[PDB]
């Protein structure tokens, strides 16, 4: 297909995925479910006011002069009853009015005054306004605005925008309806449908856009089905006038009097070419893959298992280092990416900016651990480690570290979630609420979410700790002296007296809705539950191997949990968070070592290995080092490692 | 946020900074003379509101307590699986909208799934107006879960691969298939809540969370309180937060009870809450005393446990929870009610099974629960009449392609634990061996999964009653001829149930010919008697073997001659060969030193008595502490720990 | 292919997804066929039975009887994952230990 019209699809799958398209739906719709038409209705008008019709005399101008001149001739009754008698019938719903429901618009606006866009909605609830009373008493935030005033509250003819006194005073009758179609223009992303070019109501649009500036506001798609291609000319005039065509019978080729089939084409291909994603070239991947992933380029580092939420459970990202195709139809662009890591020759197939970025992609991944494919691994072996000091806890070092100096934003970070750890919290909170105030000019907001997050968290245990020492200070204590100030815990509760963690999230702008979609999992417990139940799992199958007495000589299964633990605390202690130092944390980091301490117990005796299956299944070994004593220490009380003792 | 809610049923005041309202309407509820200080309307508003928190069991305050009962009723159909009750209330014609969402709930229930997707349409067509879109709200999740769980059972089972039927019986055919697809091309769950009414927003907010992908985060992140191994507490508030839970989803008729995620929830709280209960009682035994508190767990279980373990637990789990956290020790509660719903499983399997109107959907979910149920009552003691009639339903009417002949040996074993066997199902065991006998009659033979076959059913019978001859095998066994081969094998193998004519028939067709002739008849068990022709053999077979000088044979002979079946000192000058076959012979003269105890792991419980109680004692006894003071093998451990100390 | 097998101690046998082509004295050939173990300790019978786990020989999916199981010739052993020969691997993991029956394809347990 044609360039542009390749751009102008994937600009209103864009804007429907981000959820801000609108539908601007014409009058040759309505007539695809065999409506009657405005022409029947003038030949009628004029039957009945001379008596014989003339097919000639017959213009733009007289569509809008006739019923007029009846109105004034005849009355008010005679038109009312005409109306009735040519639109009291009801007609079935079009296939069009579901292909273009099921695109899931934000609002729909509508130039027609019937009901068959309205029975369409399926399952869905849309407020409708009509009247200029029904603006103010809307009941939801989704509108069906129909422009001119459909039939709901009866039949007569002064519910209607027909004859040429209500298009003449329809600015002066209905100012807040017109006022929410051209702010709603003026927001969203509108594609109108069903319109003939030489239209009244675009023509209209054209004439208020003009008045507009340049590039203050966005170009209006416009879809046509005419049987004859549009001329160069006319589309040039018509695009420079601030409106993108996209032609119907350009692309398919049909018969004159057919009109249902470029609909259904158009519309086929605009609900098809959303899940599709247009990557052809090694350019066009890398360059998806590198939107998808620069936003993470600002923490440190990304866990593995919330990989896949990323990609939209497009590739299960196994915890080894192996990724696996789960429910990508389309291209392959992780092989594809992977077969230009494992040949350097192709790796000049890109341009220097597309090179420089592959660089970093490359950078980025084997930082976080992804090697290749299940099918491509061989032999992989991953060892860990951590570069906060805060995890060493070499607390001189951090002391030094926060008697000096501040330079950025980052070291600020740093500084403060160093200085939490160190016990002074009313000056965590004090240096916590002042990045929260310096962080105002910013491009990613990350750092400004995550303070927020730390704020919250550091109050809670201020306040939990202040609420528990007063209860074993009688005995262990026998001094009884709270280490607070009233004046701060005052000043604490009226700042977070409003404060409301659930809907953190959804208050952020929409540009970090859609990327930092992970972090959201930082806000509840729900970041713990991924990782608990598959423990809890395979707890249930290492001691029904244990009692079985089965020795496996294969891969140890215990494995993935090592794994996953190191994983969650590096993710935890790089980024410098707070939630390091809840219970939950320390109780799965005491179950998950208690479980490999025990499997690795129960293996390191064996029956048949050492005289029966010498000769292999030699692999079995269970290394203690550094990290796995810290953690030891760090996340266990005296009597959980008496009973380790003894059992 | 102004209260928290403790489940026992108290309310405290956390983060409420205005005037105490929650005290002053329970100072109210409290006292009788504040009435009559409202005008008439005010009345009515606190009678209701009366109504609704007795009915959801919110009593007074945390200083106000008076003991909590904490009894729990589940008044919903669905949960008992009263199915006739249900399947007789779908047909009568409905009155108001709930009553179409209860018949649309219980039509998913039983699997008509596409009758409850038409009747949650035709809900939400119906139901767009009024101020109660939480039913329009509850029938589009409804909806969204049916598609996605009928998506998921079309392509896990519809393809894929399935040896219970060559076709898949047409789960729903190409015509309701392929629109479900149309309709829900582009189906978004996430803005469903967002594009509702604001006052919908404004008041069931607490409803957000039915949109959501996972809403079980919260507690089962809190089940890790129930591993703590310091010395209200927390298993009996994990219990009422698990209640709860389930009144919740099954009393608004919410099908996401239905999914894996539930399932896995309410398996990980069981199986903890046992560990946990099992790991107090036994450190509570080991600390302080052996019987000071009764021998008898804290955790009294009763009718709702019993109802999930049965529902929730595949037989794997059952299993694992067996093994390591043994039930024996804790008592059950309700039997009555418990009698009564293995009774009705047991009705609803053989109507089932006599009806032909199998419903795979409903099916596959069905025999799960019916499997675990069965498997589980093991625990329960029950009547005569419920006895027989679940014996008589797992015996005829199961499923052949789930049980084979092994597994309902085991289940019928189970079963009969606590129990024993009166007159009433050995007669129904009867009517199934002669009904097998039947079916033998042909290119015929049973296929089993464990190795076990009717024979053994008959070696139960013999073990429990051993006075007892079956006149209709007998009968048939009669008139039976030699030109069938397989149907005469299968009245060897259950040669001790025959009358002594049947016995002289099937007699005459014994007929000892050679040394493996007479291997065979003794797997089996044909020649229970050593006639002195077959001591001959014996000794005839020993020459040869001896003269003659793979597999091993001379152990069973060995074993034999030490069980005092031959009463005759031949086979002492048959030495040199093997190891064993001198253990058995000669004891005094064995040399220990070729001895090696993995033989001790193929001895059954009979020999090992026999072994046990004879003096050979102390040499085993050292071999064996030597292995197990080398290598913590179990085998060895519980073979010191039964027989030999 | 040898991380599949399992060493189980109750029995002191091995698990392993394996295919024998075994040979039956007397020039007697048999096509492949698996082993499968079961172990029973609580047992009905008496006096005359001497063991307590049963052993079964599979043939192409039907069950053969037995009479006369002296095919100590090994057997063309093949893995059936992706035709391997692991004919050596029972070859000389049988004689280093004393169970009649070092491979079988599954156990079940009935404790």
């Amino acid at each position: 297909l044609d360039n542009n019209v390749v751009e102008c699809i994937k600009e209103i799958t864009e804007s429907s995925r981000n959820g801000k398209l609108v539908f601007f739906v014409g009058a040759g719709v309505s007539t695809l479910s065999d409506y009657p038409q405005w022409w029947r209705l003038v030949d009628k008008y004029h039957e009945e006011l001379y008596g014989s019709p003339k097919k000639g005399n017959y213009s733009s101008d007289e569509y809008l002069r006739i019923p007029q001149i009846f109105y004034n001739v005849k009355g008010e009754m005679a038109f009312d009853g005409i109306l009735k008698d040519f639109f009291q019938v009801d007609k079935p719903t079009n296939p069009i009015h579901d292909k273009i429901l099921a695109m899931n618009p934000a609002h729909v606006i509508t130039t027609n005054y019937d009901n068959l866009i309205d029975t369409a909605c399926r399952g869905k609830y849309f407020s409708v306004i009509s009247a200029e009373e029904d603006v103010a008493n809307a009941t939801s935030s989704r509108y069906l605005l129909k422009v001119h005033g459909d039939f709901r509250k009866g039949f007569k003819g002064e519910n209607v925008v027909l004859k040429e006194d209500d298009y003449l005073n329809y600015d002066q009758n209905y100012p807040l309806i017109s006022n929410l179609m051209k702010t709603i223009i003026a927001t969203h992303t509108i594609v109108f449908i069903g319109y003939g070019l030489g239209d009244y109501n675009i023509n209209m649009l054209l004439n208020w856009v003009r008045k507009l500036q340049k590039d203050s506001f966005h170009k209006p798609f416009f879809i046509r089905t005419d049987p004859s291609p549009i001329e160069n000319e006319t589309l040039i005039y018509y695009e420079n006038k601030g409106l993108r065509i996209i032609d119907a019978a350009s692309l398919i080729d049909s018969n004159e009097y057919d009109y249902l089939e470029r609909y259904s084409a158009v519309m086929d291909l605009l609900i098809e070419s959303q899940e599709n994603k247009f990557i052809t070239k090694d350019d066009e991947v890398i360059d998806y893959i590198y939107g998808k992933i620069s936003p993470l380029f600002a923490l440190q580092y990304i866990r593995k298992i919330d990989l896949k939420h990323v990609f939209e459970y497009d590739y299960h990202f196994e915890v080894n280092g192996t990724v696996v195709r789960h429910k990508n139809k389309g291209f392959g662009y992780m092989e594809r990416f992977f077969e230009l890591k494992e040949s350097c020759d192709e790796r000049s197939k890109l341009s220097k900016k597309q090179y420089e970025r592959f660089n970093a992609l490359f950078n980025f991944f084997e930082k976080n651990g992804v090697i290749c494919m299940a099918k491509d691994a061989g032999t992989l072996n991953t060892s860990i480690e951590i570069n906060s000091l805060a995890y060493h806890g070499k607390y001189d070092v951090m002391k030094k570290f926060i008697e000096e100096q501040s330079v950025s934003i980052e070291d600020d970070y740093k500084k403060a979630f160093f200085l939490a750890c160190l016990g002074r919290w009313e000056e965590s909170y004090d240096l916590y609420s002042n990045i929260i105030l310096n962080s105002i000019d910013e491009s990613n907001g990350c750092v400004y979410y995550l303070s927020q997050i730390n704020r919250y968290r550091i109050y809670q245990s201020i306040t939990q700790a202040v609420t528990q020492f007063n209860g074993l200070g009688l005995l262990t204590f026998g001094r009884h002296y709270k280490p607070f100030t009233d004046e701060f815990l005052a000043r604490i509760e009226r700042e977070m007296t409003n404060f409301n963690i659930d809907d953190l999230f959804n208050g952020m702008p929409f540009e970090f809705q859609k990327k930092y979609k992970i972090l959201e999992f930082l806000s509840d417990n729900q970041f713990l539950y991924d990782d608990t139940v598959k423990l809890f799992e395979l707890t249930n199958k290492v001691r029904s191997e244990m009692s079985e007495g089965s020795y496996s000589f294969g891969m140890s299964s215990d494995i993935v949990v090592l794994l996953r633990l190191y994983d969650n605390l590096r993710f935890l202690y790089e980024n410098c968070l707070w939630s390091v130092s809840f219970h939950e944390f320390h109780q799965y980091i005491r179950n998950s070592m208690s479980l490999l301490i025990e499997k690795a117990e129960y293996e390191r005796t064996r029956d048949i290995d050492e005289l029966g299956f010498s000769f292999f299944g030699k692999k079995s070994g269970f290394f203690m080092e550094y990290y796995d004593f810290v953690n030891i220490s760090r996340h266990f009380k005296i009597d959980d490692i008496k009973n380790l003792e003894r059992s | 946020y102004d209260y928290h809610f403790e489940v026992n049923g108290t309310v405290v005041r956390h983060k409420n900074k205005g005037f105490g309202y929650m005290e002053r309407f329970f100072e109210l509820k409290e006292s009788c003379d504040e009435r009559s200080k409202l005008s008439k309307k005010q009345y009515e508003r606190f009678n209701a509101l009366f109504n609704f928190f007795e009915k959801n069991g919110v009593i007074c305050m945390a200083k106000d307590a008076g003991t909590l009962n904490t009894s729990i009723e589940i008044n919903s159909l669905a949960y008992h699986g009263k199915y006739d009750v249900m399947k007789k209330f779908i047909e009568e014609q409905s009155v108001s909208i709930e009553d179409d969402y209860k018949k649309a709930f219980f039509l998913a229930c039983l699997g008509r799934w596409e009758e409850s997707y038409d009747l949650y349409s035709n809900i939400i067509l119906n139901s767009i107006d009024e101020s109660n879109g939480c039913v329009y709200y509850l029938s589009q999740i409804n909806r969204y879960r049916i598609y996605q769980s009928i998506t998921q059972a079309v392509t896990q089972f519809n393809g894929l691969g399935l040896l219970t039927f060559g076709r898949h019986y047409k789960p729903f055919t190409d015509e309701f298939l392929a629109r479900i697809e149309r309709e829900m091309t582009n189906f978004n769950i996430d803005d469903l809540f967002n594009g509702m009414p604001f006052e919908f927003q404004k008041k069931y907010k607490i409803l957000e969370f039915l949109s959501d992908n996972q809403f079980l985060y919260d507690d089962t992140v809190k089940l890790f309180e129930l591993t703590n191994k310091v010395r209200m507490s927390s298993d009996i508030v994990v219990l009422l937060r698990l209640y709860d839970n389930l009144r919740f989803l099954y009393e608004n008729c919410l099908w996401s009870v239905s999914f894996h995620e539930f399932h896995q929830y309410i398996r990980n709280s069981m199986s903890l809450l046992i560990e946990k209960a099992e790991y107090e009682r036994t450190r509570d035994i080991d600390e302080l005393g052996f019987s000071f508190f009764g021998k008898k767990s804290g955790f009294f279980m009763e009718y709702y446990d019993f109802v999930n373990i049965s529902r929730h637990f595949k037989i794997d789990d059952i299993k694992n929870l067996e093994r390591s956290c043994s039930i024996d020790k804790i008592r059950f509660g309700e039997q009555e009610k418990i009698e009564e719903y293995l009774v009705g499983i047991a009705e609803e399997i053989t109507k089932q099974f006599s009806a032909n109107g199998m419903n795979v959907v409903f099916y596959t979910q069905f025999i799960s629960e019916a499997k675990a149920a069965l498997y589980f009552a093991k625990y329960v003691k029950l009547s005569e009449e419920g006895l027989g009639k679940i014996v008589k339903a797992l015996l005829f009417y199961f499923p052949e392609r789930d049980l084979d002949i092994g597994k309902r040996y085991v289940w019928l074993e189970r079963l009969t634990k606590c129990n024993e066997l009166p007159k009433s199902i050995i007669s129904i065991i009867d009517d199934f061996l002669v009904l097998q006998a039947e079916k033998h009659i042909q290119n015929y033979s049973e296929v089993s999964s464990n190795g076990l076959y009717s024979r053994d059913y008959g070696a139960l019978i013999k073990h429990f009653e051993k006075n007892f001859i079956s006149k209709r095998l007998s009968e048939i066994t009669l008139c039976l001829t030699q030109d069938k081969q397989k149907q005469i094998d299968f009245l060897f193998k259950l040669l001790p149930l025959l009358s002594t004519n049947a016995k002289s028939h099937l007699l005459s067709f014994k007929s000892v010919e050679n040394i493996n002739d007479l291997m065979n008849g003794i797997r089996i068990g044909l020649i229970d008697e050593f006639t002195p022709e077959h001591e001959e053999l014996i000794i005839e077979y020993l020459e040869t073997r001896k003269v003659n000088y793979s597999n091993d044979y001379m152990s069973t002979f060995g074993i034999w001659y030490f069980l005092e079946e031959i009463n005759n000192s031949k086979m002492e000058e048959f030495i040199g060969m093997d190891d064993q076959y001198d253990f058995f012979v000669d004891p005094e003269n064995f040399d220990y030193k070729k001895f090696i105890p993995s033989w001790l792991k193929n001895y059954n419980d009979k020999l090992l008595g026999k072994i046990a109680g004879n003096k050979m004692k102390h040499h085993v006894i050292e071999v064996l502490k030597e292995r197990v003071k080398n290598s913590n093998d179990k085998r060895y451990l519980e073979i010191l720990m039964n027989y030999f100390i | 292919a040898t991380h599949d097998l399992v060493y189980h101690s109750k029995i002191n046998t091995f698990v392993w997804d394996v295919e024998f082509d075994i040979v039956l004295s007397d020039s007697k050939e048999l096509n492949k066929c698996y082993f499968v173990k079961c172990f029973n300790p609580y047992r009905i019978n008496g006096k005359c039975d001497f063991a307590v786990s049963s052993i079964d020989i599979f043939s192409e999916g039907k069950r053969l009887l037995i009479e006369n199981e002296f095919n100590f010739k090994i057997t063309k052993a093949v893995h059936v994952a992706t035709s391997k020969d692991v004919t050596e691997i029972v070859l000389h993991l049988s004689e280093r230990i004393s169970s009649p029956f070092p491979i079988v394809k599954e156990v079940v347990y009935l404790d």
